[PDB]
């Protein structure tokens, strides 16, 4: 049993900032990597970054460096994504994903429900 | 078709040791006894030694320069003629040959131990000391 | 780095759907399906291996850098949007319709 | 024609995971990394260079690193177990800034504390760093790890200095080591040697830069499970050290109070001189040259026209974003934004000063609900150490950028010891073998063909010795049932089936090594073990020896 | 049983046919978590909805 309970759904204006959350369950949150993915209709799915708990190490995608931040609460097992400045191009549904077998991160077997964000 | 694939030996300091093997298949290794000879590169063949027949003593006889230097053994279970060459000098070199010695004798001109002959040899294996 | 076959592919139920994804880089390639209004699923992983719970109809691979996914005998649950991942990348995304 | 012959002592090894015992040198039994139970080491380790043989190593998947990580954590917890608990220290602190007397890292933080008797309390003035102290909601604070976890004091006499620790395999196992100078962690190694114990590995704890350890021999070596993968950390090993001096200027006087029967709480009493700031020095020219070498190596794995950019860490907690290490008993966290600040285009005596903060509340190998209080060390501290490695991470995610950004990253602590155990692979020894032969009743020369080889030839330690004993008897048990009470070689009465991979016996004993032969008949091995069982020896020993 | 006629000795009866038994606690308990000390947390029934 692996379940990523994602939370958000907030309508935002351009120029403002957004934050959404992803609570992990079933698997031990500390020893497995998380990734953040964005899906926009008619556009390429862009991988935004990954977060490793046990140190909270972060790797942000190059197009979004300086605008995206990913942090976490180990005790609530909850990863948090934040975008400092949205635009019209940020209209998309955001997914908190996990590798099928973290040993190899890039097999997104487990996905969240999806968080639409409209700008 | 008695294939005698002998493969072993190589570069080594003036003092040292090494271990040559002489396989054999296609005849009766169990009693026919075998010999080693050395041919230094700027020289002809020179006789080294030969195991004696199993049941014919099973002993070895070294040569005039080689006595006290080499040692010959046979594992007939696996048809392998090993030669340990140790306490090396510089003249020790060449395409060391392993061949299947024979026993030849006849009356009239009889004289112990008679003579032997080297019919089926191997291809060769280069050994050179530095 | 990654390209795909046309994104307006339209087939009725029952036929075989061929989805081609060309990849420039080396790496394990996975295939994802997205249903309308639901999160994507991992359909193929490591190029040729099906995910758990996926029927045998989803299969296909190619030695060279041109992977082909074959979807035989489409049902009503198919006809989503298909993506091809290689590490971070996902490609254009091709829809399958009726 | 050919008969199965049982050879015992064949040089055939198979990979494996087992238990390994520490073996130190001599030992004040006050080292945090000493179990005072590790057998003396070998003054002359029996390192046996092999003949020509290729061995496929994989440093990313061996169990030596996982076992070492588990051992290190267990050892640290064992050291911390008999020390003060500091439960009554989680109190409301009324803190004021440490000022210039005329004009915020340090805080005074007066508070009430328990004493020897439960009916009395004492007022104690201390000094805690801002990192250790978290504000509640009237200038009232607490220690950072109070609302979660529980902070345990390190015993004052315990020293955190790294000590060399050798890891020795039990009897019946060996440790192969790759001596190939350019070996990059994975794949074939033509130059293999065998040992019983690894060299002394200091359990040095560091996050971005690997300190001390062992250096490369020829040039800087880049290692990655997949260099193109954005999630795997890139381990850089330097062929030359870069000296990193570090200091804690503060002339810091420690005072101690009794907080319970047989317990004493150690805390910074005060500072005599100017407060100043902890810092590290790295030689500027040497660091620039080292980065030049690292760029030269990185350009081989990527395109030769790629601009290689070094930047600071992009995020994470204080252990990851800052170079975290131990020095003289204190725990330094240095920014290192001055070391990785550059772009490198594809074609004196100054020192780079890194600010560093000091943290007393420590959580190493980050665990939910555990922490340590590192007591302050009196006086000024200085260290001198060699940076011998780096841990880098690529950003990625863009195709047209043409530039690759390498940021430092702590990642996991295991990545430290992967830089030290990359050479080693543990191998189970399987001395038994079978071969066809015309008779019917050390690990050297592994690279030498058969035939030539024939004539040429605390609690962890207890489980370890016992296993070997069992394994020994197991082999003897087999030799018991095969009618071979002797040793080394025995002929047996089971004929060689032609289906068991037959080369006719001229080649197998001339051209083929023992390992290759074992690979040839591995899948069939249980068949011959079945036929050599006492089914044969019932015909040979029960039917024929009842006179 | 051990000697059967002996009292003070439990008689174990093993059934060939299982008998389904189903239990329930029909109370929609709202559970709260409270911290009693560093790390340690105490779980108690907060309310009944
Ligand atoms: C990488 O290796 C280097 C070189 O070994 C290492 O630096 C060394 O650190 C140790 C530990 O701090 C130093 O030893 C100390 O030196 C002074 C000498 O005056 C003393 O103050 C110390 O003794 C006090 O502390 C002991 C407890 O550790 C007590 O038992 C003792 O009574 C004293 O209170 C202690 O001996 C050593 O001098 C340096 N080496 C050099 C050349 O400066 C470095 O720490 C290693 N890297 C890492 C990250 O640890
Ligand atoms: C990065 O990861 C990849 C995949 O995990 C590592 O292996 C690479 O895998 C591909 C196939 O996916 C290999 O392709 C091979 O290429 C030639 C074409 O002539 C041929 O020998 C094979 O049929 C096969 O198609 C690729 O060679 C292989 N890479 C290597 C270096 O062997 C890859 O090694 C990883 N990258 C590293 C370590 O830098
Ligand atoms: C400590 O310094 C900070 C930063 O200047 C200031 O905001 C704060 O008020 C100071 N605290 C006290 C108690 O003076
Ligand atoms: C902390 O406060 C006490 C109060 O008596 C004072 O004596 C001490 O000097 C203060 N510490 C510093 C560093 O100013
Ligand atoms: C310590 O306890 C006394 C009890 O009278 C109280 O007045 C004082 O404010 C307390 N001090 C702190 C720093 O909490
Ligand atoms: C309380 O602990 C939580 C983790 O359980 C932490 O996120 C939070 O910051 C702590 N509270 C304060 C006031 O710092
Ligand atoms: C380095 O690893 C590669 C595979 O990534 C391997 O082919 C190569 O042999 C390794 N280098 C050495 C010297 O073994
Ligand atoms: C470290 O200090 C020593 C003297 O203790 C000095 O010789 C050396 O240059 C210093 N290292 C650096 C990088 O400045
Ligand atoms: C480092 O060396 C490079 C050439 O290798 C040079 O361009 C660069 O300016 C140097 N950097 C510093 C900080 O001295
Ligand atoms: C290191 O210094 C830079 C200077 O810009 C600063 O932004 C950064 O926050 C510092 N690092 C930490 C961990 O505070
Ligand atoms: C700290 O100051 C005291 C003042 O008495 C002095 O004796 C001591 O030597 C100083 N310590 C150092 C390490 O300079
Ligand atoms: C740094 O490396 C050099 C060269 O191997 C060595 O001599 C020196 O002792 C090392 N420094 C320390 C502090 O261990
Ligand atoms: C069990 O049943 C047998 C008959 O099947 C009977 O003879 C025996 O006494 C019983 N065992 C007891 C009473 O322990």
């Amino acid at each position: 049993q692996v379940q990523l309970v994602q939370s958000g759904g907030q309508m935002k204006k351009p120029g403002e900032s957004m934050r959404i959350s992803c609570r992990a369950s079933g698997y031990e949150f500390i020893d497995c990597t998380l990734n953040w993915i964005r899906l926009a209709p008619g556009k390429r799915p862009e991988w935004m970054g990954w977060l490793k708990p046990r140190g909270g190490a972060v790797n942000y995608a190059r197009p979004l460096q300086g605008r995206v931040t990913m942090t976490r609460d180990v005790y609530s097992d909850t990863a948090f994504l934040e975008l400092r400045s949205l635009t019209v191009d940020d209209t998309a549904v955001y997914f908190c994903t996990r590798g099928k077998n973290c040993d190899y991160n890039w097999d997104f077997e487990h996905w969240g429900r999806g968080t639409p964000v409209i700008v | 078709e008695v294939q005698l694939v002998e493969s072993g030996g190589g570069l080594v300091k003036p003092g040292g040791s090494l271990r040559l093997s002489c396989s054999a298949s296609g005849f009766d290794f169990d009693n026919a006894w075998m010999t080693w000879v050395r041919q230094p590169p700027g020289k002809g063949l020179e006789w080294v030694g030969r195991i004696t027949g199993p049941g014919e003593g099973w002993s070895v006889d070294y040569a005039a320069p080689v006595e006290g230097r080499f040692t010959i053994s046979r594992l007939n279970s696996i048809n392998f003629l090993y030669l340990e060459m140790n306490n090396l000098r510089m003249e020790d070199s060449g395409l060391y040959f392993c061949a299947r010695t024979g026993k030849y004798y006849d009356f009239w001109s009889g004289y112990p131990p008679g003579e032997e002959y080297f019919q089926d040899w191997g291809r060769g294996t280069l050994v050179t000391v530095s | 780095v990654l390209t795909q076959s046309p994104g307006t592919l339209s087939l009725s139920p029952g036929e075989t759907a061929i989805i081609s994804c060309r990849t420039s880089q080396y790496g394990s390639l996975a295939w994802y399906q997205q249903r309308p209004g639901q999160a994507p699923r991992l359909v193929i992983y490591s190029g040729s291996t099906r995910a758990a719970g996926i029927p045998d109809r989803f299969s296909g691979s190619r030695w060279g850098p041109d992977y082909n996914l074959t979807i035989s005998n489409l049902e009503s649950g198919d006809f989503g949007v298909y993506y091809c991942q290689q590490y971070e990348f996902f490609g254009q995304g091709t829809k399958v319709q009726v | 024609n050919l008969w199965v012959t049982v050879y015992y002592g064949v040089p055939v090894w198979k990979d494996a995971e087992t238990t390994l015992f520490c073996a130190s040198d001599a030992k004040e039994k006050h080292n945090v990394w000493a179990t005072h139970a590790c057998v003396p080491t070998d003054p002359n380790p029996q390192e046996i260079h092999l003949e020509n043989v290729i061995e496929e190593f994989n440093m990313w998947k061996n169990n030596m690193v996982e076992q070492m990580h588990e051992d290190i954590i267990s050892l640290w917890d064992q050291s911390l177990k008999p020390c003060v608990k500091l439960t009554p220290l989680c109190v409301t602190l009324q803190c004021t800034n440490v000022t210039n007397n005329i004009t915020g890292e340090l805080k005074n933080c007066s508070f009430n504390m328990t004493t020897e008797l439960r009916d009395k309390k004492q007022k104690v003035y201390s000094l805690f760093y801002r990192l250790d102290v978290v504000q509640i909601n009237n200038k009232e604070y607490r220690l950072i790890n109070c609302n979660t976890s529980a902070i345990t004091q390190a015993c004052p006499k315990v020293s955190f200095e790294p000590i060399p620790i050798h890891y020795c395999a039990p009897a019946g196992f060996a440790i192969l080591k790759c001596k190939d100078k350019k070996f990059n962690g994975t794949g074939p190694c033509p130059s293999v040697s065998t040992v019983q114990c690894t060299h002394g590995i200091k359990p040095v704890v560091s996050t971005q830069l690997l300190l001390n350890g062992s250096l490369a021999e020829e040039e800087v070596i880049i290692r990655s499970e997949n260099i193109t993968n954005n999630a795997k950390n890139i381990l850089v090993q330097l062929n030359t050290p870069v000296q990193i001096n570090c200091t804690r200027p503060n002339n810091n006087t420690v005072k101690s109070i009794r907080i319970g029967p047989g317990q004493a709480f150690y805390y910074t009493g005060d500072i005599i001189g100017d407060i100043r700031q902890a810092h590290c020095n790295v030689s500027k020219a040497t660091w620039n040259e080292t980065l030049g070498k690292v760029v030269k190596q990185l350009r081989k794995h990527f395109g030769n026209n790629t601009i290689i950019r070094f930047a600071q860490s992009s995020g994470g907690d204080l252990e990851v974003t800052t170079h975290s290490f131990n020095c003289g008993g204190e725990f330094f966290y240095c920014n290192t934004s001055g070391l990785f600040n550059s772009t490198w285009i594809s074609n004196s005596n100054d020192s780079i000063t890194l600010p560093c903060r000091i943290k007393q509340i420590i959580n190493m190998w980050q665990r939910i609900g555990q922490a340590m209080y590192a007591p302050p060390i009196q006086g000024v501290i200085r260290c001198v150490s060699n940076i011998t490695g780096l841990i880098l991470t690529r950003d990625g995610g863009s195709t047209n950028s043409t530039t690759e950004t390498f940021r430092p990253g702590g990642g996991d602590m295991r990545d430290n010891w992967r830089s030290e155990l990359y050479k080693y692979k543990v191998v189970k020894i399987e001395p038994l073998g079978v071969a066809p032969t015309r008779c019917k009743r050390f690990l050297g020369a592994a690279g030498s063909t058969m035939g030539a080889a024939s004539m040429t030839l605390g609690i962890k330690q207890l489980q370890a010795r016992v296993l070997a004993v069992e394994h020994y008897l197991r082999d003897q048990q087999l030799l018991g049932i095969w009618g071979c009470s002797g040793k080394l070689i025995c002929c047996t009465n089971v004929p060689w089936n032609s289906s068991w991979s037959n080369r006719d016996l001229s080649e197998i004993w001339d051209k083929m090594t023992w390992l290759q032969w074992d690979k040839e008949i591995s899948n069939y091995t249980q068949i011959i073990y079945g036929l050599l069982e006492e089914s044969q020896n019932q015909q040979e020993k029960n039917e024929q020896d009842l006179l």
